[PDB]
This record gives C-alpha cells, sequence and structure tokens, in this order.
C-alpha cells in the first residue's frame, strides 16, 4: 500500500490499488550413505586391548 | 610294507622310500611301538585348527 493523492471535488476522480502477486517454488534433498562390513578376520585371534588373554 | 599313492599329475609316491636313493636298494625305517601308553602318549600327536567360516 502507499499513500493516497488529494484530488478536486468537483472532478470526482479518484485512485486504485494494484493486485497481489503469487509465486511458487520447490527444493531438492540432500542424501546421504555409507557402508561397512566385518569378516572373520577380525576376530581370528586378535586379542582385546584391555585384556591379557 | 607295499603302500603306494598317486599324485593328481600321475606321480607315484611308494610310502617306504628314502630320498634320493634307487628304488632297486633296499630301505626301510624303524620306530618304537608306543600305542597302547594311550593317554599317556606325548610322543606323536596331530593337531587341529579351525577354519576361516
Amino acid at each position: 500500500v502507499s499513500l493516497l493523492d488529494a484530488v478536486d471535488r468537483d472532478s470526482r476522480k479518484a485512485e486504485t490499488s494494484a493486485p497481489e502477486r503469487v509465486r511458487q517454488i520447490s527444493f531438492p534433498m540432500m542424501y546421504f550413505k555409507e557402508v561397512e562390513s566385518i569378516t572373520p578376520d577380525e576376530i581370528q585371534g586378535v586379542r582385546q586391548p584391555g585384556t591379557a588373554n | 610294507y607295499n603302500g603306494k599313492f598317486k599324485d593328481k599329475r600321475g606321480k607315484v609316491h611308494t610310502l617306504v622310500s628314502i630320498d634320493s636313493v634307487a628304488a632297486t636298494v633296499g630301505v626301510g625305517h624303524a620306530f618304537p611301538n608306543v600305542s597302547m601308553l594311550g593317554e599317556a602318549n606325548n610322543i606323536f600327536e596331530v593337531a587341529y585348527g579351525p577354519c576361516p567360516k
């Protein structure tokens, strides 16, 4: 909206306001993935750090 | 003892033999008999281990 301007009474002129604006948008999204595996060679004869045998 | 076996390549392996000795020369191996000692038999043993599974 904006201010309003005075007009002569007898001229009978006026003002008007412009219409509204509508718009649309969109978004992509991020994908994350990772992998891990366990094999017997990790437990064959491997001592635990905090113990003896 | 006349035992003999064949390899995948067809090579014949005689159980009673001495390496680098002609077959025509008599050959034999001597050892003591300990089988009757049973659980106290500490002279001959066979070890066995786990598989990678």
